């Protein structure tokens, strides 16, 4: 019942109660994989599917294949995703999309083109039926064909190096029209990872990190911030926060304020704003067109949060 | 217009008929209606083959929806009552072709024809079987409306005392059985068993159809016998527009074996059917039965009018079981050992190829096959055996090379050239001598194949011993490609010079030969020539670019100055080839070209529109993010061709170019707001359109534009 | 964690090379498909077949999971890494000529 | 200054089949003489009307086309960027068997006459092939067609040498002995000089004029 | 004057002609 409500956090504990007490038929374990995939915890999903990949029925592991392949893709272990991909049924939309992305990793551009075309016709039947009722009903399939058109631009991204400055401009504004759903952005952003690493575009991941914290899980929004910084500020508290990437560290301080630290964030905010003035000055090079204006804009936000937080604390 | 059509129809009615029908179809499509109808009525009344051919040629070209269906329905029923000669078979096919056009009255006509054929079910039964088979092939869905009465009618018509009538009923029954199996088995088995207990060929034909339907393993071998790159290639930068039977098996096999053993010399239709039924039984039911089948085939192998049937049956049995024919293959080899030397021979090579699919028997059999003759079947069988079983590749190559060299020493020579250029061999002496056939032989057929094999025989393409010869033979091809009288020979020469020869066509002397081909009378050669020089232009720009600038202005001159719809269509197509093949040179010329094409679209003829839209598709890929100021004024033109389309023209090009200029410009989410109808019409194209190519394009356009949430759709209404 | 492993036999080196009686060599030619052949080989020294798609073209023409390969498209690959074999087959033509050990239920 | 309106005015009233046809053609012949070199500014504006006279003409004996072919010869060097679209209509006139003989005579004449002031080196295969399929077809056009071909071989240097086997086959079959064509082929097969072969036709014409 | 020498200059943003004088219509290979 919880799965039908798209409420997964209480669904996982419900399945754990029925399985931790006693092991049962391979139906409750399959339910957990549908919950771990939605939450986005590939580490726990990978160990479950790999260990259970042997002592299950041949038909049973056919359903497990699709979820296992997604877990391998998320962790970057391409040596095991190939094994899981070859067992997905080849007469389904998910059976062609998950092997089309495999060709891109191994640089098989001719093979991937047929797979993309093969997936379009399979998705056609599932789309015309849903489109006959209303547009809202036929949205879970339209987001699927949105991801197919992204794979074609991945092929173009890897071929012509001169276009890798407007390809990552369409992906920004095209994502501004999609519905603000954590699950929808999780798949779309995962596709835009075979070519562009998160460190190459913080403008997109910071928006996704804010979305997860604001309306979903704070735990997911926290791991996406330490990845951009490269170090975990939660490990050491005495040391000051990283100074580089001023936009990224600004979002991290607000996350501490929201969850549990309304005092440590205020102390770190004072240090961050103090170092900005010294960084702003003593700069012989002039970049007043973009950098100086952008730096000054961040100053106003940082000072504004200082007044609001101080009134709340004192 | 009418006098020539009437004269052509009379000439065709009385290869001349095929040429007249093809010319009439081309003229009718390019373009009076009353004169054609009157001529067809006179031809149909008087002769019969010409009238049916003219109607069939005009079917699917003029575009008759319902008006032509009614007139053709009356004519089709006129020839249905009487079973005329084999010429009338085309009329039945023409009726089926007309019924397959997809008309509203086609379903009613098919049902009416089925009811009429049911009453007939030998001037009536034979015609009904052919008509039913044609309707089933053309409209399988309409043939399933009444299948129970057809089976009962066929069971009674097949029992009539006739020989050729049963052949049509068996084919019709097999077609009906195939359609049923794709989507009655007990009834078919019971009817066959009742007739089994004149009644020889019909009973075997019904049993053979059931065996083939039940087991398709033997059908694949028969189809193959009758008939006889890479996943890592980067895409081009600018892509241009594109059960019961299994249970009653032992009893049927026993009954068939008894009939074959008993009716050995008592009954040719039965003998032919027995051999055909034997391969089906051997594959389905695999040693007394095998030995008896081989003995019967061997007895009929030496019999007249049965060697071809026996040879095919023997090969099928060997493929089904290798151990059964492990020691019985020598009898076939011994029989064919002296038969080949003595020289009907087409079936001899087919039997060897079928039985091949052990490695020492073909070592000596190659010599007898070489002296048999040069036929397409012999070359296909030898090539298939070498690829499937390369036991002695050198021996097969040596024999083929020896025969080819002797043949070329002095129409039969054309086949020898085709074999040399067909598959790989183990050749500098041949290419030098191959450059003499087309320079002396006046036959048009021999020169067409001589040109093709020369290019494919130039595989070895840093030592000054082979550069001179390849540069020498390449000179003759260029000369023939521009100095040949008929355009057919010139067309194939230029097609042979593909992208592979890029490094050798950049020489100064070779460039002059290509420059002549640019100004040629036939457009098919100019279209091919301009594409070649465009790719060759980026290699030697000192020669090509000065000539292209004069040519480029002439292409744009014809678009505006010449007010002819045919010339403008002609020039626009050539413009697309130049930009799609040499993007770097055309990139600085975006403004003069785009403005000319845009003014063409807003002219106050389907040919021009289908080509200018395709050309803009390639122009949107070469100039990334530069075609930004014309998208706003280009959507209006394109969208009107999709939404509120007053004419059901070709919307595939408009849909293809719409999604092609948004994946490069970057205009993705904005158009959903300015035009609050684009999302709705694209969804409607899914249900309305049935073409697979168009459907796969509408999905891509939806993905490229975006996946906007349903709420914003409500805001945009 | 990362690997799974399928075949019971730990090692088959120096055993396939000898004229082994239980097994009998067979050669399989597999035609390409619109989405791929559907077989994976993950054997270090012998390059054994890891998994086969039951609905794939390979499964139609035999190609069972418990098999070993020694030569591909003519070239002998009896002693190479599994990754090298994967590189060779991809670079080769769509149709692949494969030799399978096909152990006779032993 | 007033030539813009005159060309525009003639566009409407030049109906394809009407009594006012010859005066329009006669008006063109007087205009080209008057401008005498700058007529190319207004020539493309009247090309589309002139194009549909060589394929849509109901005059008896195609007199209208013949009266128009004589006007093209007066253009001379005025047309240089418009020869690509005006030549194919001319070459389509003398290869059609159904065309009247006098009309086909003028089409052959208007090419050799136009050769004296234009360069036809580029348009070699465009008009050589229609000629070689007319010699074997019409036994009455042998004399006039060879003059047009001979007038074209003169412009071409040694590049015509590759076309000799095409024409030599037709000549031996029909026994055509043309004096001028015999001279030109001899100078190409066997050398004459070096400064004369592969010579630009326009340079030679200017040299003779001066 | 050599292919090896031209590669060194290309690294330092110096271009050079890569054709001889025997043919006056060079073609980029
Ligand atoms: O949720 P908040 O703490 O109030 O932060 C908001 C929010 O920023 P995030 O993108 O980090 O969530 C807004 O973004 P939206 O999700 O509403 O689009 C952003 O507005 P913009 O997208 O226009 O930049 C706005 O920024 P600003 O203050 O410049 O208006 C910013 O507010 P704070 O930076 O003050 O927290």
């Amino acid at each position: 019942w919880y799965e039908k409500l798209h409420e997964w956090e209480d669904a996982l504990v419900a399945y754990d109660k029925k399985m931790d007490t006693n092991k049962d038929d391979p139906e409750l374990m399959l339910g957990r994989m549908r919950c771990l995939e939605a939450l986005g915890e590939w580490g726990q999903l990978h160990q479950q599917c790999c260990e259970k990949w042997t002592l299950v029925n041949d038909e049973t592991q056919a359903k497990m294949a699709r979820m296992a392949a997604a877990a391998a893709w998320g962790l970057g272990q391409w040596d095991s995703m190939e094994e899981y991909t070859c067992m997905i049924p080849r007469d389904t939309h998910d059976g062609a999309f998950y092997r089309a992305v495999l060709a891109l990793h191994q640089d098989l551009f001719s093979l991937a083109q047929q797979c993309i075309d093969k997936a379009r016709d399979l998705l056609d039947a599932e789309l015309t039926a849903m489109a006959g009722e209303s547009y809202s009903r036929a949205y879970g399939a339209m987001v699927s064909c949105h991801m197919l058109s992204e794979l074609e631009e991945v092929i173009q991204y890897k071929l012509v190096p001169e276009r890798r400055e407007i390809i990552r401009q369409i992906w920004w504004e095209r994502l501004q029209g999609c519905q603000r759903i954590v699950e929808d952005w999780q798949k779309i952003l995962m596709v835009r990872s075979l070519v562009v690493s998160p460190h190459e575009d913080m403008r997109t991941w910071l928006k996704y990190a804010s979305l997860c914290g604001k309306s979903g899980r704070l735990a997911l929004a926290h791991k996406t911030l330490v990845l951009l910084l490269g170090v975990d500020p939660s490990r050491q508290l005495d040391h000051p926060l990283p100074t580089v990437h001023p936009q990224v560290t600004y979002a991290y301080m607000k996350n501490m304020w929201k969850s549990a630290r309304k005092i440590d964030a205020f102390q770190h905010m004072q240090h961050f704003v103090q170092t900005m003035q010294q960084q702003a000055q003593h700069a012989i090079a002039t970049e007043d067109q973009q950098h100086k204006q952008e730096l000054h804009k961040l100053m106003a936000r940082c000072f504004l949060k200082l007044g609001e937080w101080q009134l709340n604390l004192q | 217009s009418n006098v020539s059509v009437l004269q052509q129809f009379a000439s065709g009615l009385k290869r001349a008929k095929a040429a007249k029908e093809l010319q009439h179809y081309v003229t009718m499509e390019l373009r009076s209606t009353r004169f054609y109808d009157q001529l067809n009525h006179h031809i149909f009344e008087l002769e019969r083959k010409g009238g049916i051919l003219a109607i069939a040629s005009l079917i699917g070209v003029e575009g008759g929806n319902a008006t032509r269906i009614g007139r053709f329905a009356n004519y089709l029923r006129n020839l249905l009552p009487s079973n005329d000669p084999v010429v009338m078979e085309m009329a039945s096919k023409a009726i089926g072709r007309l019924a397959m056009a997809g008309d509203t009255f086609t379903a009613e006509y098919v049902e009416f024809e089925v009811k009429r054929a049911l009453e007939w079910l030998e001037g009536r039964r034979h015609a009904a079987v052919l008509v039913l088979r044609e309707l089933a092939i053309s409209v399988p869905t309409f043939f399933f409306q009444q299948v129970q009465p057809f089976f009962d009618n066929i069971f009674v018509a097949v029992w009539d005392p006739k020989q050729a009538i049963r052949e049509g009923a068996v084919a019709a029954l097999r077609a009906c059985l195939i359609l049923t199996t794709q989507r009655w088995y007990r009834h078919t088995f019971e009817e066959a068993e009742k007739g089994f207990d004149d009644r020889i060929h019909g009973a075997l034909l019904i049993l053979n159809e059931l065996v083939r339907i039940s087991s398709m393993e033997g059908e694949r071998l028969r189809e193959e016998m009758e008939e006889i790159m890479g996943f890592g290639t980067k895409p081009r930068h600018i892509t241009p527009f594109t059960l019961v039977e299994s249970r009653c098996c032992r009893d049927l096999m026993e009954e068939k074996f008894d009939q074959v053993c008993q009716w050995v010399l008592k009954c040719s239709l039965i003998q032919m059917t027995i051999l055909n039924l034997l391969p089906r039984l051997a594959a389905f039911r695999p040693t007394q039965y095998l030995q008896d089948t081989m003995n019967h085939v061997l007895s009929c192998v030496k019999k007249e009018k049965e060697r071809t049937a026996a040879f095919q049956a023997l090969g099928l049995l060997s493929v089904a079981v290798r151990s059964e024919f492990k020691v019985y293959l020598p009898r076939v080899l011994d029989i064919i050992r002296a038969a080949l030397p003595p020289k009907v021979d087409a079936t001899v090579f087919t039997c060897i190829s079928m039985l091949a699919r052990i490695q020492q028997d073909i070592k000596e059999l190659l010599e007898p096959m070489l002296a048999v003759g040069l036929s397409p079947a012999l070359t296909a069988v030898l090539y298939d055996l070498s690829r499937q079983i390369p036991q002695l590749k050198k021996d097969i190559q040596d024999g083929l090379l020896k025969m080819l060299s002797l043949v070329l020493m002095h129409g039969s020579i054309t086949l020898a050239l085709r074999t040399l250029g067909s598959f790989e061999f183990e050749l500098t002496q041949f290419v030098r001598h191959c450059a003499d056939h087309f320079l002396n032989s006046e036959h048009k057929e021999i020169r067409m194949e001589a040109a093709r094999t020369c290019s494919r025989l130039l595989t070895p393409s840093v030592s000054q011993t082979a550069v001179q010869v390849v540069a020498d033979v390449l000179s003759k091809l260029l000369v023939v490609g521009i100095t040949d009288p008929d355009p057919d020979i010139r067309y194939c020469v230029l097609a042979s010079l593909d992208e592979r020869f890029d490094a050798h066509l950049a020489q100064a002397e070779n460039l002059q030969a290509l420059f002549v081909a640019l100004n040629d009378q036939v457009f098919e050669i100019r279209e091919l020539a301009i594409c070649t020089v465009g790719r060759l232009s980026s290699m030697n720009p000192a020669f090509v670019m000065p000539f292209l600038r004069k040519m480029l202005i002439q292409i744009l001159t014809e678009l505006e100055h010449s007010g002819i719809g045919r010339i403008k269509e002609q020039s626009a197509r050539m413009l697309g080839h130049l930009v799609s093949n040499a993007p770097r040179l055309i990139r600085p010329y975006m403004e003069p070209i785009l403005k000319a094409l845009i003014l063409k679209l807003k002219d106050p003829n389907p040919g021009v529109i289908n080509n200018v839209l395709a050309t803009i598709g390639e122009l949107a890929q070469v100039s990334g993010l530069e075609m930004r100021k014309w998208v706003d004024e280009l959507f209006i033109i394109i969208m009107d061709m999709l939404q509120d389309s007053s004419l059901l023209a070709k919307r595939q090009v408009a849909l293809w170019t719409l999604g092609q200029l948004v994946a490069s410009t970057g205009y993705v989410v904005e158009p959903y707001r300015k035009y609050p109808t684009l999302l709705e019409v694209l969804l409607n194209f899914l249900k309305t359109e049935q073409n697979q190519g168009t459907r796969r394009e509408a999905i891509r356009v939806l993905g490229l534009l975006g996946a906007l949430d349903p709420y914003k759709h409500k805001v945009n209404i | 964690c990362n690997p799974k492993s399928v075949l019971k036999r730990p090692v088959t080196s120096e055993e396939l090379l000898t004229p082994g009686a239980p097994y009998a060599r067979k050669t399989f030619t597999i035609v390409g498909d619109a989405v791929g052949w559907g077989f994976v080989v993950r054997g270090s020294k012998p390059c054994h077949i890891q998994a086969v798609d039951p609905s794939g073209p390979a499964a139609a023409a035999g190609m069972k999971v418990c098999q070993f390969v020694v030569s591909v498209n003519g070239l002998n690959v009896l002693h190479v890494d599994y990754r090298t074999v994967n590189n060779l087959i991809l670079t080769g033509p769509r149709t692949i000529v494969m030799e399978v050990m096909e152990e006779l239920e032993c | 200054p007033y030539m813009d309106e005159i060309v525009t005015l003639m566009r409407e009233f030049w109906v394809m089949n009407t009594s006012i046809q010859s005066t329009i053609i006669l008006l063109i012949e007087q205009i080209v003489v008057a401008l005498g070199g700058e007529f190319k500014l207004y020539l493309p504006q009247l090309i589309p009307h002139m194009l549909r006279v060589f394929m849509h003409d109901n005059s008896p004996g195609r007199i209208v086309s013949i009266k128009l072919l004589a006007a093209i010869q007066l253009f001379g060097a005025n047309l240089d960027d418009y020869l690509h679209l005006l030549l194919p209509p001319i070459v389509k006139l003398f290869d059609a068997p159904e065309a009247p003989l006098p009309s086909r005579k003028a089409a052959l004449e208007t090419v050799d006459r136009l050769t004296e002031s234009l360069d036809f080196t580029d348009y070699a295969s465009r008009i050589i092939h229609p000629i070689v399929r007319t010699l074997d077809q019409s036994p009455e056009l042998r004399s006039t067609a060879m003059d047009t071909l001979s007038s074209l071989v003169f412009q071409l240097g040694k590049k015509y040498q590759i076309f000799i086997p095409m024409v030599n086959k037709v000549l031996v079959r029909h026994r055509i002995n043309h004096q001028r064509y015999d001279v030109l082929i001899c100078r190409i097969v066997k050398g004459y000089t070096l400064a004369d072969e592969e010579e630009d036709p326009l340079i030679y014409q200017h040299r003779m004029l001066r | 004057k050599t292919k090896q020498g031209c590669d060194i200059l290309k690294c330092h943003n110096w271009d050079a002609v890569r054709h001889s004088r025997k043919h006056l219509w060079p073609v980029v290979p």
